[PDB]
């Protein structure tokens, strides 16, 4: 359609924002060759829709790792957050451990707090010797554990004194 | 045109430059900033609150 | 005043005249909640921590060791601090295990 | 020794003369608590500490991590025990974990 004639003419006039609420406006073609032609149209932003899409074709691993072929600056990580699936942050987090920009490590820890255990915690701590928002991850980790505990001993209490009837 | 929108993502890279590849504190606050959005359920910290008195404004 | 029943400014005030802990001393003895935090906080604004085992100790009793940790790390007193957390782990470690022990039970008697 | 049904003399004789990891190696068929405590802290006395994490482990079943933070304090000391430390937490870690599963189970079956 003149629609989809459009959004090629945005891809080759090197428009996303345009293209992108195109795009949304319709379905009448495939990303994938959408994702072709922005992963490599020479803009941050056009990689950035391509990674966006990646996932949206069910298509993952690559688009965190296409934002971090052109969007460096946590803009990778940004929506490495928002993709939404485990088994990232291990490895991710570990090259983010090898090239020490924690600048952003913070956050990478933030998004996935939810999924993580303190082995690898003090792992990494003790290794590349950091407390910097590690202190906060031991302050949030026994936060929540004061929570478990306590409603733990809720819970007890309510089964015993039921079943002291 | 195609140069217009090529500095542009230039200079807001040069933004996204301004980093190691307080001050850091403040900036993983900027770069680490939460908002109140509707996908909050799957851990429900409140340390969003500490940011603002741990490290930044501190 | 605590026999007035009007707490927290008297010794609140001995604050500044019990330069002898006996405000310190009487704020612990208060028996009462959501104030030794910021009480034990302006005890922080000066330094009288030499004595500051005692001001977590007697109310460790009721308190919440997030906070405790936050400004701890954020003051950087893990130093004549340790012990508290020793035993907060003695005590922390004492609730796992006994409810550990009593969910067994639970476990063993629903056979029916 | 424990071919006569008395311990505590055989590895005490390790801690005699065999103290090469032989010293271990018999603290390791020890096997049985209230000895481990102070034997091992008489071992720190020494600095043959270095391989303590292993001098702790090899009777590991039933030690309390409690009195390992004290003397951990006490010394200032981390090393092999920062490892055990990681110990403590992921055995706590799961144990945590599968009590709050139990807990999950309990809680939804209270229903019916």
């Amino acid at each position: 359609s003149v629609n989809e004639s459009l959004n090629n003419l945005f891809i080759t006039e090197e428009d996303y924002q345009a293209l992108r609420t195109s795009i949304d406006a319709y379905d009448n073609f495939d990303n994938i060759s959408l994702a072709q032609r922005l992963e490599k149209h020479e803009l941050i932003e056009f990689r950035r829709i391509a990674a966006y899409l990646f996932k949206g074709n069910n298509r993952w691993k690559q688009s965190v790792e296409l934002c971090k072929k052109d969007s460096l600056y946590k803009d990778a990580m940004q929506y490495a957050s928002e993709s939404k699936d485990t088994e990232l942050a291990e490895e991710l987090l570990q090259w983010f451990l090898q090239e020490e920009k924690r600048e952003c490590f913070g956050a990478c820890l933030f998004t996935c707090y939810d999924l993580l255990r303190p082995d690898v915690v003090l792992e990494t701590a003790w290794r590349h010797n950091i407390m910097d928002f590690a202190m906060p991850y031991f302050i949030q980790v026994m936060k929540e554990y004061l929570t478990k505990v306590d409603k733990l001993d809720a819970s007890e209490s309510l089964r015993k004194e039921e079943e002291q009837a | 045109q195609v140069e217009k929108n090529k500095i542009n993502n230039r200079i807001a890279d040069k933004a996204f430059y301004q980093q190691p590849d307080g001050t850091e504190w403040e900036k993983v606050a900027q770069l680490c900033d939460f908002n109140p959005k509707s996908s909050k359920q799957c851990k429900d910290v409140s340390r969003l609150r500490s940011v603002l008195m741990s490290l930044k404004q501190t």
